[PDB]
């Protein structure tokens, strides 16, 4: 086996600035060729042979480097660079690649919108309670979420998912869900849902009583 | 070796041969290598045809010149002559051209190895080759071959002429003196036959005799440094040196023993020779008589002639039999000393073809020497014929 | 060109599966067919190759008596087969193609995978619900609506809105697992004025099961 | 075609054309296979040396054995001889073993392959081949090389008995009137040497010009069943039968443009042997008389020998240059037409070595025919000898 490091194993950068990863082997190869994986999609080569830019892709990229030692540089990234690139060798008959980089893109910071909402009439047929609260577009990716019952913190039985960085202006996105039976559900009265971020040192707090509607 | 051609069969040959032995022992041995140090000799060659302008083999053609012109001039000089041009420089222009002709054998043998290297990568992965590199190597070797070609015609037209020179030297020594050697039996024979004879024969065989031995010194440092490969052969175990010793034993013993098992046919050759030459006299003498050619002697004579050849037609058989045995094995006997090695995954096809190259090469090349005996008889039989006929 | 490969497979610890890559667009007989293997931890591993127009086939040394490769040169496609899978053989398998001879354009084209899950529990349908807005909020210039699909199994499901009418500021995020059961949710948003003005639908689709649900979302 | 041996110079021979050409288009195109059908004659051929039993030879051997005893025993009572045994025998048993041998070297040419796969099997992948079935196969070709040696030897020891048998016939035949052939000069020599050297040259040529027209057909459809597998030349482009063309035209070309561009060397030779001769008698004439040899003669005579010398020596180079070029372009020639084929992926390491080792083979098969021609004319010059000097 030739063992194949990449470095660094995260990126960032900004909508302008130029890019560069390194991917040293542990033998020479001279036979090197970059890919690119999206979210959810298969890989793509970019350059092949460490030079030779393929079928038509953006000219912003360019690879080099020669022996044990190659570098893939991006000139001006854009909105739309946001993957995780590998690196594969092809000088034997195993055929190793390599850790994979993924690449973030920085910008101006923003707020999530918060939104809470209570089981249907169809979840208090079925014998279980679910209440579920969203957050969208916030930025950073660190956020925290809270759960509140009549002003008692409720820690167990949830449920988050998020999305990966969006492709259009590098947002993301919360679901959080809390799962509960109809007598725990008819015993309390009032829920809410708290995000803490970095924007902002207020929790913003939704919330909702079963009395009203 | 005559008196005309060639100044002396004395002191000339022998000042040739210590002069050569000087300059040899000066060359490898003691080092002039050194003067490649005064120029800027790289010590590498390349693989191609551009290796005959490198500066390791022009520093040697100078020496080369150098000593050949000293040892001529002092001989001009001192003895003057009247073919001193023929007899010293066709002799030492021959000897070079033998010696070159060894070399591109030796560089195209050295160039089967990335060949067979690029045929192996390109049937096992087929994306790492393109056809363009099978055309340049094609390149290359007719680069070599085309030298070979040019030299080669060139050394036949100026060996013909030499020998044709040493006939019409001593023709016109003979004939100086013919009235004096009128009355010797059998000298118009002498005159128009032997002369030719004797020269191209004795070239012939000096010709064989430096060729195989050059081979020989040209091709064991390769199979030295090419043994380092194949450590273990598939009986004998481990053994320091073990291509080479098998190879010499191989070649050794088939081209010695058909040789040997062979020894006996010549005197029945000419038993055969004497027995017909009996006849025909027989019926000469009976052809104008009544009584000379009679039922009776003619048959006892055929009689003798048919016993006598069966003899011949029944030895023939062991010879036959050794030297087909001998020529069916040797198809795969360079192969098998390598069936280890190949298992082990140790040699990459490219220096089984080197090695198997090698084989036929060094096989060849003690097959000259035992036709150079064979010259040698030859010549002695006519130099014994016109060393009686000279008073 | 285009590769078509086999559909979504759940598998019980023991059995042997086949997998198929069928290429339409060239012709295999100037390519390579490899198969790469990649697991839930994104880092990807490669299995074997073969070469189509003779039948040479190469694997890497660990997966040697486990699986085998082979081509089908009359009717492009390629087969992979996996025996005696354990619970260590979930990924997702891809085959690509490799130009050898005939060099020109993109030299290297990769499928599209096929989940294999090896499992023991027993297959479900999912329970879909429709979310409403809370009482008296709809003040706002904007309101969302969120389409909620739980308690089923295996992946996966085809979420769409309105049958792919509306595909602008939608959100779906990726099912996760509760005691052998999956979950996932979907938010969409519009503006105050088009709803309830206009009719808003969930569709749902679970080929593995055979079901399809389609949910209108109402005022409460 | 004497009258002694081989019963009668005329319907014989012609006999025996006929009904052989009945054989043969009895057996090959008109289906004598379905005898096969009778017996259990599977069809499959195997590859070691136990091929030269199964019945799809065995049921050949029947018939060829048929034929000729029936053949030969209508002759023997027609027309009785004395030497109808080797006259009619001697000869079907040397056609047959001809054909013996060209099959033996047709089974070593299909061995080539599955070794020289498995050796590449054991290059690519250190793991999985050992040394016990390289082994398997040098038994199996020694196994093969065994029969060959023996039948070679045998065949040898017959051809030069039944060469004697002819000469003895007919030398006898001449010795029966002697007394009336006694006046014509050059009786003796006649007698002596002509028979034994007409026997010789023409069984020499009928055996080569046999070999010949038997390895063509023999080797022509493994080049035809081969070359599906290289579809595309290196410079043409596609042909259906482009291996089988290649081969022809470069083993024609080669032959027989040397032999029609050193087309006017022997008259060159007549005329050096000419001038030779006039020096040597007009050296005899002179030995003894005084007043014959002159420095004027003798000059004169020496100069039209080395004149016509030296146009032979100029001439010689067309032919080794040809000859030279020819042979070293054949080394790679043969590998040249395989580049795209071994690139796309069709031909395995065994299939280079048939397909090298047929090309030698055809190419060789176009030398015996010129050499059936050069023995033909030599023969000629015997046979108007010996018929002249018959009253």
């Amino acid at each position: 086996d030739i063992v194949m490091t990449q470095s660094p194993a995260i990126l960032s950068a900004s909508p302008g600035e130029k890019v560069t990863m390194t991917c040293r082997a542990s033998s020479s190869v001279s036979y090197m060729h970059w890919y690119q994986q999206k979210p959810g999609s298969s890989p793509k080569p970019w350059i092949y042979a460490t030079s030779n830019l393929a079928s038509g892709v953006p000219a912003r990229f360019s690879g080099s480097g020669s022996g044990t030692s190659y570098s893939l540089t991006i000139s001006r990234v854009e909105a739309e660079d946001a993957a995780t690139y590998y690196c594969q060798q092809w000088s034997s008959n195993p055929r190793t690649f390599g850790g994979g980089t993924k690449l973030e893109i920085k910008r101006a910071d923003a707020a999530p919108t918060v939104s809470i909402f209570p089981p249907s009439s169809e979840q208090l047929t079925s014998g279980g309670a679910s209440v579920v609260c969203f957050l969208n577009n916030f930025y950073p990716k660190d956020i925290n979420v809270k759960w509140k019952i009549d002003g008692s913190e409720r820690q167990n039985g949830v449920l988050n998912s998020w999305t990966d960085q969006d492709s259009k202006d590098s947002t993301y996105s919360m679901s959080s869900t809390l799962t509960l039976t109809k007598d725990e559900y008819e015993r309390h009265n009032s829920y809410t849902c708290e995000a803490t971020h970095k924007t902002s040192t207020s929790p913003i707090v939704k919330s909702f009583n079963r009395n009203e509607c | 070796m005559f008196k005309s051609f060639f100044p002396k069969p004395g002191t000339f040959f022998l000042s040739a041969f210590v002069w050569a032995l000087i300059a040899v022992i000066f060359w490898q041995a003691g080092g002039g290598d050194w003067v490649a140090r005064i120029t800027g000799a790289s010590g590498q060659i390349p693989i191609s045809a551009a290796r005959f302008w490198s500066l390791d083999f022009l520093i040697f053609y100078a020496y080369y010149i150098v000593c050949v012109g000293l040892f001529a001039l002092f001989w001009f000089i001192y003895s003057p002559h009247r073919w001193q041009y023929w007899s010293i420089l066709g002799t030492a222009l021959i000897i070079f051209v033998t010696w070159f002709l060894v070399e591109v054998g030796v560089a195209v043998n050295a160039w089967y190895a990335p060949f067979y290297d690029l045929i192996q990568t390109a049937l096992s992965s087929p994306h790492k080759v393109t056809i363009e590199q099978f055309y340049r190597e094609v390149g290359v070797f007719l680069g070599i071959a085309l030298i070979a070609v040019v030299i080669s015609v060139l050394n036949n037209f100026f060996v013909s002429h030499y020998v044709f020179r040493w006939r019409t030297a001593m023709n016109e020594y003979y004939m100086a003196n013919w009235q004096q050697l009128r009355h010797i039996e059998g000298a118009a024979q002498r005159v128009q036959e032997d002369t030719m004879r004797f020269a191209s024969t004795l070239e012939n065989m000096g010709v064989s005799f430096i060729n195989a031995i050059m081979t020989l010194i040209a091709f064991l440092p390769v199979l030295v440094t090419l043994s380092a490969h194949v450590p273990e052969l598939p009986i004998i175990g481990h053994i320091p040196y073990g291509l080479v010793i098998a190879a010499i034993v191989w070649s050794l013993m088939g081209t010695g023993l058909l040789a040997v098992v062979g020894i006996k046919l010549p005197g029945l050759e000419f038993k055969n020779q004497r027995v017909e030459a009996a006849y025909r006299k027989e019926l000469v003498y009976g052809e104008d008589d009544a009584t000379r050619a009679t039922p009776p002697t003619v048959r006892e004579l055929f009689s003798a002639v048919r016993k006598n050849y069966f003899r011949l037609y029944f030895h023939y058989m062991y010879f036959n039999i050794a030297r087909i045995l001998y020529l069916q094995v040797d198809n795969v006997f360079g192969l098998f000393l390598l069936f280890p090695s190949i298992v082990a995954g140790t040699i990459t096809l490219g220096l089984m073809t080197q090695i198997t190259n090698v084989f036929g090469q060094v096989r060849g090349a003690f097959q000259y020497l035992i036709n150079s005996w064979t010259t040698l008889v030859e010549l002695m039989s006519i130099y014994k014929r016109l060393r009686s006929f000279e008073h | 060109l285009k590769l078509l490969d086999s559909g979504a497979e759940l598998v019980k610890p023991g059995a042997s599966v086949k997998l198929s890559c069928t290429a339409s667009g060239f012709n295999i007989k100037d390519t390579y067919m490899y198969w790469v293997k990649q697991r839930p931890d994104q880092g990807l591993e490669w299995i074997g190759r073969i070469d189509p127009a003779n039948g040479n086939s190469k694997y890497d040394p660990k997966f040697q008596g486990k699986a085998t490769i082979t081509a089908d040169t009359s009717s492009n496609t390629a087969y992979l087969q996996v025996s005696s899978l354990t619970s260590e053989d979930t990924a997702v398998y891809y085959c690509a193609r490799w130009l050898v001879r005939g060099r020109r354009g993109t030299m290297d084209y990769w499928g599209q995978g096929t989940s294999v899950t090896v499992s023991s529990a027993k297959t479900t349908a999912p329970s879909v619900y429709p979310l409403a807005p809370v009482c008296g909020d709809t003040t706002g210039s904007s309101v969302t609506l969120g389409c909620l699909v739980k308690g089923y199994f295996p992946e996966p499901v085809t979420l769409t809105w309105n049958s792919g009418s509306l595909s602008s500021g939608v959100h779906t995020f990726p099912a996760v697992l509760q005691s052998d059961l999956y979950t996932l949710s979907s938010s969409v948003t519009v503006t105050s004025s088009t709803w309830p003005s206009q009719s808003i639908t969930c569709n749902v689709a679970h080929p593995a099961s055979s079901t399809k649900v389609d949910k209108k979302i109402e005022p409460r």
